[PDB]
């Protein structure tokens, strides 16, 4: 029941390096999720 | 005949027996479920030595 949201940015086919990612937001949102999908801007 | 409004009013007045005044009445039911409980208490914070 807990949404981990973790983020990192960076300024720059996937780069190679390392970067860890620290946490960003954590909510107690107690849902069932299995399916996503993404949003674009035209 | 046999059809009455299934609301009646009730006729309060400042001069009624205790048994008739007007109390308002507040139920509160608490409720667990698999997410995860947010309705905490407050948390006295001690000093720190």
């Amino acid at each position: 029941g807990y949404f981990k949201i973790y983020s990192k940015h960076t300024p720059i086919d996937l780069p190679q390096g390392f970067s860890a990612l620290e946490p960003l937001v954590d909510l107690p949102i107690g849902i069932n999720i299995t399916r996503f999908q993404t949003l674009l801007a035209l | 005949f046999n059809c009455y409004f299934p609301l009646r009013s009730y006729s309060f007045r400042p001069t009624y027996g205790v048994g008739h005044q007007p109390y308002r009445v507040v139920v509160l039911s608490f409720e667990l479920l698999h997410a995860p409980a947010t309705v905490c208490g407050p948390k006295k914070s001690t000093n720190l030595v």
